[PDB]
C-alpha cells in the first residue's frame, strides 16, 4: 500500500522563496502513468489546485493564476519530490497537501485523485 | 571441510539494469541510439526452468521512459504556438460528413488556413482552438519523420536476456525451453487504440493472457497468429500553406472535392479470427458476446493508429456487434496522455496509403461475458512482444564445499 | 476559466436517512467528475471517480449519476463514519478546480 | 562475458569446460567504446574482488578458512552430482554476506 | 578513485570504507571517456607495481620483511585512534625509495628459496 | 611489528602538472579548446590543515604559458607590416588636445590615414612608424575578437584542486577550511594596468595579501568587496578605409568634431572604497599616504584596460593624490613586455561603451607610509583570483606497521 | 608494450633490465581512445592468461611441474650463458601447445 508523507518548516515568513518536500513510499517516482499533484486546502473554502508534474518526461502545468512563482522539481534519487514557491504574501497559507492522481481507463486524459498525504500547516506570520 | 570460491559459475539472479539502443543498417526518427547489428548470438540451454512474469518487467518502464525522453527531445528544438490565441473566424467548409471541417481566419498581425470542426472548442460565428492558454501547442519539426523503425535492445557486460521458444507459453508460469541471446530480434513497435498493427506473430493455436483474469479492470491482450490486411485509404487531396507569425507549416486550401477518409477491410479473414478467438474465449465456460467500447471521450472508443506521420480515427464499433469503416481525421493530439502539452501533428499533401497487418487485440472485461475493447494502455501494446525478453544480472562467484588437502 | 459552484451550503436530516447533494458544472464536461468525502480533520479520500465507476473499498450506500453540466449523488444510507464534507471536483483540464463544499447536521 | 552455457548442466562437466575454456559512424563508435569500456571496468572490478579475498585471480581457489557445520551440512556427493547451480545459489543465499565476511577475515590474518 | 572524502580522519573509518566498497555533449563524454581510461591505466601500472613486490590483486596485502623500529617510533594503540595520513606521508618523506627497495629484494629472496 | 602496504590511502603530494582547456557553451580568441560544462563537483575535506603558497605556485606559470602559446598560434596567420617604413608626411588637423593627431601619407608603391601623434617618433615635417626596422609589427586579424570570455580549468586522472573556502585567509599560512574541487569557476581573464577590471569577488571584510610585506620591490594587492560601477566613453565616430600594399585594415579620415574622452568614476564610492581600505593598510603601523607612481615611460604610470578590443589608456594620477580622468588612445604596443614584435590593433567603427566594475587595486610600497600603486606584474593581477586553486598529485601507498605472516 | 630492446643478448641482462624497468580533433582523440581500449584488452587477455595458469601475473614465475628430458636436454650454460630466445623459441618451436597444456594440468592438481 502506497503511503505519502510531506516534510517542510512550520512557521514560514512572507516574501521569500518557499520550499516543500515529499516522500513517497513503496510505489516509484516513474511508475506507469502518475501525476506528483500540489494541492492546497485553505480553512474556509474548498481547496485548489497549484501544479503538477509528469512522472517520466518531468514535464509540468500550473494553475492560470499563479504563473512564474511555482516551480516544481524531482530528482530519482530518495523517491521524493520537492516545490517552490515565490511571494507566498498573506494568501499562500493554512495547510499543504502532496496528493497522488492515476489515469482513468473510461477516458483519455482524465486524472483523478486517490491517495493523499497527512497535511502540514504552513503559518504565515510577522 | 574447506570453503573454496569458484570463477566463471553459471549462474543468475533478479536485477536491475540499464539497457542501450542497438539497430540495423540505415542510411522514431533515431539520431540519437546507436545502429549496431552485430552477428546474432543464439545460445539454447538445457534443463533450465525459470519463471517470467512480464507484468512486473522492468525494461518495459525503462524503455518507456526512453522513447518519452527521446520524444520530448526531440520536439524540443521545434517552435512553439503559444501567441496563437487571436480569435479565429470560422464561417463553414469550403456527399455525406461534409461539417467535419471549416476553414477559418486568423490576424497574425490576414490570412487563412483549414481546419476542422473537432479541432476547434464550440466558444457559442467566433472560434478557438481545444487549448491555448495554459496548455501550450507544440509543432513537429518536418524536417524528420517519426515512422516506425526496427531496433533491438541488447544488455551491457555483466546482464544478460532469456529468450523463451515456447510458442504455447502465456505471461506468467514457468519457462522450458529458454535460450540466453545479447540482443532482440527486428522488432517494430507501433503505437495504436484497440489494435496492434505491426508486431511480431505467434505460431500453433489461440493464445491469451492476463494477469489475473478475474478483475474487470486489469486488460486482457490475445496475439493472433493470422495476419489481417489491413491497408486502408485517404480520399483526400490537400494543400500547403506557410504563414509567417514561424513557418507555420499547415495545410491551406482543398483542391477538388471534400471526401471523409473511409475503407474497407477483409470480411472472411475477420470472420475466421473472430471465429478462432471465440473459441478459447469460453474456456478458462459462461456465454461469449462482443459488444463495442463503454464510451467516453475520443482516441478511446474508436480505433486509432497512424500512418506516415498521419493520426486516423477509424469508427471500428460495429466491428465488435452483431465491412467500410468511418474514419475522422484530426491534426490536434495529446499524446502520452499529456495535460498542459499538446502537438499540432501538421498533414502531408497528397493522398496517403500505407500498408500493415494485424498481430494483437485489446480486450477488456466488462463486470456484473460482454468482452468489450479499449483500454488505451500502450503498455500492454508494447508488452505483447516483450512476452518473451527478461534482463538478468549474473554474479559468477559461487562457493562450493571440498576437501583441500 | 471554468468555475465551479455547489449549492445548497448544508442541510440537516438524520442517521439512515438518504442524503442528496447537487452539484452545476458552468458548461458541459460530459461524465469528467469525481466526488470526495473530507471527514473533520487529516486528509480526504475520494468516494466516486467518472460520476458512474465506484471505488474499491466504499460501500455500496453511495451511488452517483449525471450527465453533461447536471449532476446528482445520492445515499442510500447515512452511517456514523459518513457524517462529513462533501467536494465534487472537475478534471477536464488544467486547473482543477474544486466544488464549493456541503456539510451535513444530526438534529 | 558469455560463459551461462555450463547452467543447468553437471558440476564436473561444467567445471572441465570453465577450465578448457559521418555522424553514425562516430556515435557507432562513441557506443561501442563506451560498452567496451564499461565492460573492462566489470572484469576489473570482479578480478579485484577476487584477488582480495586471498584468490588473485585463477579459476578455482582454495582458502585457508575451513568449511563449518552450520552452513548445511551435508556430503561431498550429495551436491556435486544431483542437481544445478540453482538450489545451492537459493541455499547459500541466506547467508552469502556471512561467508564473505568471514573468508575476508581469514585472509588479513595470512 | 574519489576517494579522497575519507582525508584529513583516523585511517580506521577509510579502511572500513574501503573493504565496504550536439557536439558538446560528445566532446565532453570524449573527456570524462578518455580521464577514466587514463585512470584505468593508472590502476594497472599501480596493479603491476604491486604484484612485480609479490603482491598481485591483494588490496590489503602485508609483506615479505618485518619492520624495523629504527625507522620511526609509537605503536598501533596511539596512531590508529588520533592522527591522519599527513604525518605519516611526511614521515616517510626521508626514506620513501628506501622503503620501496628493501621490499622488492625481500621479496625476490622468497623467490628463490 | 611488520610492514603493510595499502590501496586507495586518501593522500596527496605536490607535483607539476598541465591543465587542459575548459570552457562553457560557447556558439580570448578560443577555436583551440574544448567545451565542457558539467556539474560542480565537490567533496568537502573536513579535519584537514594543508598549506597554501599562491606565490610559488607553478598553476600560474603554465595558464600563463598556454595563454600565450594560444595567442602566438593566433597571431601567425595574420599578415605583417614589415615593409611600411616609408617616410610619413605628418600634418597637423583642426577643444583641447588638437596636436596629437596628424594626417600622414604613405608611398605604399600616394594614400594618406590618420595617426596618432605618440604612435609615432617625432624624427626632426617628415616622421616614421614608431618601430619598423629590428622590431616587427604583426596586425590581429579582424575574423576573431580578443575578448574576455569565462572559461573553467579541470585536471586530468591522478590530480585534484584543493579550494579554501575561508574568506578571511591570505596567500601565506594553513588553510583550515579547504576542499577539493574537479573544475574551477567561470574565470574571465583580462587585461589591467593599477586594477584589476572584471574579476571575482571577496566577502567579509577588507583583506591584504602580500610576500614579504617589507621589501619594497614586492608587490602588494588588495582585493576589494564592493565593486566600483566603472564602464566609460568613447565620443568617436572614425572612418575606415583599406589601402592595398596586404589589405591594411585601419582607418583612413574622420567624421565629425573631436571631443574629450573619459571615464564615468563616482566621488562617494571612490572615497568609501578608499576609506575602507584605509581602515586597514594603517596596521601591519606609521600613518599611510597616497600617491602617483614613480614614472617612466607609458602604460606603467597610467591605467590601461580594454573596452570590446580597444585599449585605453587613462591618466589616473589624481586619484591617489586627494571624477573625470582624461584618456589617450594607443593602438601600437609591444604586449606581454615583448621587444622585437609589436601589435598593430586597428580599432573599431562608432562609439563603444562597455559596462566592468572594480574588483582589486595595486599597491606598491615606496622605500625610504606612502603606498603608491602599479608595479606592472600582470602575474598579480591573474593571482588575485587564482590563490583559492592549487594542483596537487595523489599516490595512494600509505605504509604502517602491524601483524603479519 | 615495445620491450624489444634487450633482444639479440642473453637473457640475463634482459631479466635485470625487465626487472628493474573542429570534428577531426574529435574523430582523433576517439579513434586514439578506441586504439588504447584495445591495447588495454590484449593487455588483460594476456594477463588473463598469464594468471590462469597459476603464477597469477606477476614478472618471475616458479611452476612446480618439473623438466623433462625429452624437451632438448642440455646442461645450464648452454642456454642461460652463450644465445639468445631466437634459436630457443625456434628449437621449442615443435609441441608448444603441449608444453602450456600440460602447464595448466599440474599446476590444478596441486591446487587440488
Ligand atoms: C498462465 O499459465 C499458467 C501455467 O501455464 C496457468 O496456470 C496457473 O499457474 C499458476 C502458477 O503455476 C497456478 O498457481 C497460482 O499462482 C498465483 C501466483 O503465484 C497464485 O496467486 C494463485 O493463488 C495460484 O496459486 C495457477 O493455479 C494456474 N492456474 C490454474 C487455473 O490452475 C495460468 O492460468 C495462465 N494464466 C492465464 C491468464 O492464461
Ligand atoms: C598571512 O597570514 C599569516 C597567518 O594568518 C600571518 O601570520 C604569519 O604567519 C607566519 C607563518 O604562519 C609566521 O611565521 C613567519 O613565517 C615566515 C615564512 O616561513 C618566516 O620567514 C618568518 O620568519 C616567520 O617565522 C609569521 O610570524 C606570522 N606573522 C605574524 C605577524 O605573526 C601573516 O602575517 C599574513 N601575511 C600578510 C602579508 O598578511
Ligand atoms: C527450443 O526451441 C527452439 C526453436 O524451436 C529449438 O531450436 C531448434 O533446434 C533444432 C535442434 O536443436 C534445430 O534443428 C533448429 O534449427 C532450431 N530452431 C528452430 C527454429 O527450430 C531448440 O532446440 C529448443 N530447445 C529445447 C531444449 O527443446
Ligand atoms: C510450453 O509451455 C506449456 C505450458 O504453458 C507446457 O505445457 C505442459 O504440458 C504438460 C503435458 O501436457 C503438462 O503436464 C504441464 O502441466 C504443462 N505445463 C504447465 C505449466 O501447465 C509445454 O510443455 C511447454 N513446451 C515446451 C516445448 O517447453
Ligand atoms: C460511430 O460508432 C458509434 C458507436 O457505436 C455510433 O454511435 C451509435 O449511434 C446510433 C445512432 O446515431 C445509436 O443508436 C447507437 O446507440 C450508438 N452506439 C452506441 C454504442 O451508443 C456512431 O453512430 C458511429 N458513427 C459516427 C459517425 O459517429
Ligand atoms: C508497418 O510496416 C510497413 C513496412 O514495414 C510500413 O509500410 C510503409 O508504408 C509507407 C506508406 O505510408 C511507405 O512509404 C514505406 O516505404 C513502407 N515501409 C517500408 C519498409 O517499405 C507501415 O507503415 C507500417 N505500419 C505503420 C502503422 O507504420
Ligand atoms: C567551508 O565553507 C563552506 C562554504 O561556506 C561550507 O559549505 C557550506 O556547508 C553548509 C553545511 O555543511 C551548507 O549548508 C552550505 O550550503 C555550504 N555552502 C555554503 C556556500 O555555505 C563548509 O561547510 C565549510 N566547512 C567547514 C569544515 O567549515
Ligand atoms: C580562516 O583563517 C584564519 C587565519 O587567516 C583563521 O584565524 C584563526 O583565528 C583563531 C581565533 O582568533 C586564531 O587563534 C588563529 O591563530 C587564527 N589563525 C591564524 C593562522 O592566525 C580562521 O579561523 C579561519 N577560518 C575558517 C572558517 O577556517
Ligand atoms: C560623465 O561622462 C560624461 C561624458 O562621458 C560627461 O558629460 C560631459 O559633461 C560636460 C559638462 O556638462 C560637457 O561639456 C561634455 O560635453 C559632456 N560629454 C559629452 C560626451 O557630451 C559627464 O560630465 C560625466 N559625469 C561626471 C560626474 O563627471
Ligand atoms: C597626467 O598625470 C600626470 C602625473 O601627475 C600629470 O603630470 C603633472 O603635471 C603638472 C603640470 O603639468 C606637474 O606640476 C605635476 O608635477 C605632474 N605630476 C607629477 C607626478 O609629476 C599630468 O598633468 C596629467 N595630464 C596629462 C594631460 O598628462
Ligand atoms: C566585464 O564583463 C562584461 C560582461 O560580462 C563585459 O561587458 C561586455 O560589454 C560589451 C560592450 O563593449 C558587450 O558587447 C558584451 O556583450 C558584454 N559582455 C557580455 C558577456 O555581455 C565587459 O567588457 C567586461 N570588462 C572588460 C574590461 O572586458
Ligand atoms: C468572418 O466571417 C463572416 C461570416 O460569414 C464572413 O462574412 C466574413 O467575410 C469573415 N471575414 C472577415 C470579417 O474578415
Ligand atoms: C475559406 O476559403 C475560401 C476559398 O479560398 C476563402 O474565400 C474564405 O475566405 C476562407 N474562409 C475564411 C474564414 O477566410
Ligand atoms: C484582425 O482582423 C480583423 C478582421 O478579421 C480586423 O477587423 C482587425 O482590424 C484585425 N486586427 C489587427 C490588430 O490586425
Ligand atoms: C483561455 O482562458 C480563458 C480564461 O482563463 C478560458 O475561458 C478559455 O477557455 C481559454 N482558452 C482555451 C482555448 O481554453
Ligand atoms: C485476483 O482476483 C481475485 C478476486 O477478484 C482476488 O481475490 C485475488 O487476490 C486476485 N489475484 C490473484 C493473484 O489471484
Ligand atoms: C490534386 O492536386 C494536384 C495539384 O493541383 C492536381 O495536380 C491533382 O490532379 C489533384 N488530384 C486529385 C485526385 O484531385
Ligand atoms: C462475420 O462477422 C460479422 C461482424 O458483425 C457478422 O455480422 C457476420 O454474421 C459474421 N459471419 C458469420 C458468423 O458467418
Ligand atoms: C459450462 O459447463 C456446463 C457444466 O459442465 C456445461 O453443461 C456447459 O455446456 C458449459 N458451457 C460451455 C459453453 O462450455
Ligand atoms: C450494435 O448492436 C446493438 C444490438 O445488440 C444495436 O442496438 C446497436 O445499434 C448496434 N450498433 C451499431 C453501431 O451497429
Ligand atoms: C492518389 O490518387 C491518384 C489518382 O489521382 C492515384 O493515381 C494514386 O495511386 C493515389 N495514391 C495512392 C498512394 O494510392
Ligand atoms: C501481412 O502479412 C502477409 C502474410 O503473408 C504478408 O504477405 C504481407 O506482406 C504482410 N504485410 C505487411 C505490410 O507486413
Ligand atoms: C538434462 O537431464 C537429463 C536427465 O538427467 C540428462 O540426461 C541430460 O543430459 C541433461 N541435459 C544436459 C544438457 O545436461
Ligand atoms: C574531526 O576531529 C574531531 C575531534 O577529533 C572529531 O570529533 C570529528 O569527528 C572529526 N571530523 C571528521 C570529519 O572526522
Ligand atoms: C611618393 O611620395 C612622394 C611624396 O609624398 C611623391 O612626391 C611621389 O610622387 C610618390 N611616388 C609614388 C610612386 O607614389
Ligand atoms: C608634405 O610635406 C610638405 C613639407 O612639410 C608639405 O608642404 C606638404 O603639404 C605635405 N603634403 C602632404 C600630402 O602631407
Ligand atoms: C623579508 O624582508 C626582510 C628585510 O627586508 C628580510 O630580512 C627577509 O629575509 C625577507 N623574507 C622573509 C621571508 O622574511
Ligand atoms: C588627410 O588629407 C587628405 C588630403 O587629400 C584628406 O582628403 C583627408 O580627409 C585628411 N584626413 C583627415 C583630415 O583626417
Ligand atoms: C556609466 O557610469 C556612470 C557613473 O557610474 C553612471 O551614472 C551611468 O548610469 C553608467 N551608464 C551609462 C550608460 O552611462
Ligand atoms: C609602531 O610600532 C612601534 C612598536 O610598537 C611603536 O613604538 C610606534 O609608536 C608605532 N607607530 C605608530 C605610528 O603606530
Ligand atoms: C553612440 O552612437 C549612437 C549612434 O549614433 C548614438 O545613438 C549614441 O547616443 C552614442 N552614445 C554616446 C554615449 O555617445
Ligand atoms: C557591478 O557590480 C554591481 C554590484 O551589484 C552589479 O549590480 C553590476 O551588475 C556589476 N556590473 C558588471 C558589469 O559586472
Ligand atoms: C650478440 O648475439 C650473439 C648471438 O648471436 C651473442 O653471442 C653475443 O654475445 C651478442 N653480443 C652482444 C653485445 O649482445
Amino acid at each position: 500500500q502506497v503511503q505519502l508523507q510531506e516534510s517542510g518548516p512550520g512557521v514560514v515568513k512572507p516574501s521569500e522563496t518557499l520550499s516543500l518536500t515529499c516522500a513517497v513510499s513503496g510505489d516509484s517516482i516513474k511508475s506507469a502513468y502518475q501525476y506528483w499533484n500540489w494541492i492546497r486546502q485553505p480553512r474556509g473554502k474548498g481547496p485548489e489546485w497549484i501544479g503538477g508534474v509528469y512522472s517520466s518526461s518531468d514535464s509540468t502545468a500550473y494553475n492560470p493564476s499563479l504563473e512564474s512563482r511555482v516551480s516544481i522539481s524531482r530528482d530519482t534519487s530518495n523517491n521524493r519530490f520537492s516545490l517552490n514557491l515565490r511571494s507566498v504574501t498573506a494568501t499562500d497559507t493554512a495547510t499543504y497537501f502532496c496528493a497522488r492522481s492515476v489515469r482513468d481507463s473510461r477516458g483519455w486524459g482524465r486524472y483523478f485523485l486517490d491517495t493523499w498525504g497527512q497535511g502540514l500547516l504552513v503559518t504565515v506570520s510577522s | 571441510l574447506w570453503v573454496t570460491v569458484y570463477y566463471g559459475v553459471p549462474v543468475w539472479k533478479e536485477a536491475k539494469t540499464t539497457l542501450f539502443c542497438a539497430s540495423d543498417a540505415k542510411a522514431w526518427a533515431t539520431h540519437a541510439c546507436v545502429p549496431t547489428d552485430p552477428n546474432p548470438q543464439e545460445m539454447v540451454l538445457e534443463n533450465v526452468t525459470e519463471n517470467f512474469n512480464m507484468w512486473k518487467n522492468d525494461m518495459v518502464d525503462q524503455m518507456h521512459e526512453d522513447i518519452i525522453s527521446l520524444w520530448d527531445q526531440s520536439l524540443k528544438p521545434c517552435v512553439k504556438l503559444t501567441p496563437l490565441c487571436v480569435t479565429l473566424n470560422c464561417t463553414n467548409v469550403n456527399n455525406n460528413m461534409k461539417e467535419e471541417m471549416k476553414n477559418c481566419s486568423f490576424n497574425t498581425t490576414k490570412e487563412y488556413a483549414l481546419f476542422y470542426r473537432l479541432d476547434i472548442v464550440p466558444l457559442n460565428s467566433e472560434y478557438r482552438l481545444i487549448n491555448c492558454n495554459t496548455s501550450t501547442i507544440t509543432q513537429i519539426c518536418p524536417k524528420v519523420s517519426f515512422d516506425p523503425i526496427p531496433i533491438h535492445y541488447c544488455a551491457p557486460a555483466g546482464y544478460a536476456i532469456l529468450k523463451c521458444n515456447n510458442k504455447t507459453f502465456n505471461g506468467t508460469g514457468p519457462c522450458n525451453n529458454v535460450s540466453t541471446v545479447q540482443c532482440t530480434h527486428g522488432i517494430k513497435p507501433v503505437v495504436s487504440t484497440q489494435l496492434l498493427l505491426n508486431g511480431s506473430l505467434a505460431e500453433e493455436e489461440i493464445i491469451i493472457r492476463s494477469e489475473n483474469l478475474t478483475d474487470n479492470a486489469k486488460t486482457i491482450i490475445v496475439h493472433l497468429n493470422e495476419s489481417v490486411e489491413i491497408n486502408c485509404t485517404r480520399p483526400n487531396n490537400m494543400t500547403r500553406k506557410s504563414i509567417r507569425i514561424q513557418t507555420f507549416y499547415a495545410l491551406g486550401d482543398i483542391i477538388g472535392d471534400i471526401r471523409q477518409p473511409h475503407c474497407n477491410i477483409s470480411e472472411a479473414k475477420w470472420n475466421k479470427t473472430l471465429q478462432r478467438v471465440k473459441k478459447k474465449l469460453k474456456e478458462h465456460n459462461k456465454t461469449i458476446k462482443f459488444a463495442p467500447s463503454s464510451g467516453g471521450d475520443l482516441e478511446i472508443t474508436t480505433h486509432s493508429f497512424n500512418c506516415r506521420g498521419e493520426f486516423f480515427y477509424c469508427n471500428t464499433s460495429k466491428l465488435f456487434n452483431s465491412i467500410t469503416l468511418p474514419c475522422r481525421i484530426k491534426q490536434i493530439i495529446n499524446m502520452w496522455q499529456e495535460v498542459g502539452r499538446a502537438m499540432y501533428a501538421p498533414p502531408i499533401a497528397g493522398n496517403i496509403t500505407c500498408k500493415s497487418n494485424i498481430t494483437g487485440l485489446l480486450l477488456t472485461r466488462d463486470g456484473g461475458e460482454t468482452f468489450r475493447p479499449g483500454g488505451g494502455d500502450m503498455r500492454d501494446n508494447w508488452r505483447s512482444e516483450l512476452y518473451k525478453y527478461k534482463v538478468v544480472e549474473i554474479k559468477p562467484l559461487g562457493i562450493a564445499p571440498t576437501k583441500c588437502k | 476559466d471554468i468555475q465551479m459552484t455547489q449549492s445548497p451550503s448544508s442541510l440537516s436530516a438524520s442517521v439512515g436517512d438518504t442524503v442528496t447533494i447537487t452539484c452545476r458544472a458552468s458548461q458541459s464536461i460530459s461524465t469528467w467528475l469525481a466526488w470526495y468525502q473530507q471527514k473533520p480533520g487529516k486528509a480526504p479520500k475520494v468516494l466516486i471517480y467518472s460520476a458512474s465507476i465506484l471505488q474499491s473499498g466504499v460501500p455500496s450506500r453511495f451511488r452517483g449519476s449525471g450527465s453533461g453540466s447536471d449532476f446528482t449523488l445520492t445515499i442510500g444510507s447515512l452511517q456514523i463514519e459518513d457524517f462529513a464534507t462533501y467536494f465534487c471536483q472537475q478534471y477536464t483540464g488544467s486547473p482543477f478546480t474544486f466544488g464549493g463544499g456541503t456539510k451535513v447536521e444530526i438534529k | 562475458l558469455g560463459f551461462l552455457g555450463a547452467a543447468g548442466s553437471t558440476m564436473g562437466a561444467a567445471s572441465n569446460t570453465l577450465t578448457v575454456q559521418m555522424l553514425q559512424l562516430g556515435v557507432w563508435g562513441f557506443k561501442q567504446l563506451q560498452a567496451r569500456v564499461l565492460a573492462i571496468e566489470r572484469y576489473l572490478e570482479v578480478q579485484q574482488l577476487l584477488g582480495i579475498w586471498g584468490c588473485s585471480g585463477k579459476l578455482i581457489c582454495c582458502t585457508a578458512v575451513p568449511w563449518n557445520s552450520s552452513w548445511s551440512n551435508k556430503s561431498q556427493e550429495d551436491i556435486w552430482d544431483n542437481m544445478t547451480w540453482m538450489q545451492w545459489d537459493r541455499e547459500i543465499g541466506n547467508y552469502t554476506d556471512t561467508i564473505y565476511r568471514l573468508l575476508e577475515e581469514s585472509q588479513f590474518q595470512q
